[PDB]
């Protein structure tokens, strides 16, 4: 029973791993980090 | 002497002394406006936001 309810804890602890959502970056980052990431990459980013 | 340019004469005197007040006054408040022009807008407002200004246009001109 106890190890039976233990079981369900470890079952609600690795469900709860999987609904967890880390935000994706946004778009000044994208931005910034792109032009600040290589020369090409500056100059691509400085373009467009 | 006239009695008339006697009465003239201390009025102009008693204006000249109001003047004269007022133009204290008027010293008083540019010394103040020169603190405040000198010191802040320009010593400390413009210099510290032109540092910063000019700061960053040296990065990303250098980042071209």
């Amino acid at each position: 029973e106890s190890l039976d309810r233990c079981i369900d804890d470890i079952n609600r602890a690795v469900d709860s791993m999987s609904t967890l959502y880390f935000k994706p970056p946004g778009i000044f980052h994208n931005a910034i980090l792109q032009g600040a990431s290589n020369k090409a990459s500056i100059r691509k980013d400085i373009t467009r | 002497m006239n009695a008339n340019k006697q009465r003239q004469y201390n009025q102009l005197a008693h204006e000249l002394r109001e003047l004269q007040t007022n133009l204290q006054e008027t010293t008083k408040q540019l010394d103040i406006m020169s603190k405040q022009c000198n010191e802040n807008l320009v010593g400390q407002l413009g210099k510290v936001h032109g540092s910063w200004l000019i700061g960053s246009y040296i990065y990303y001109m250098e980042q071209m």
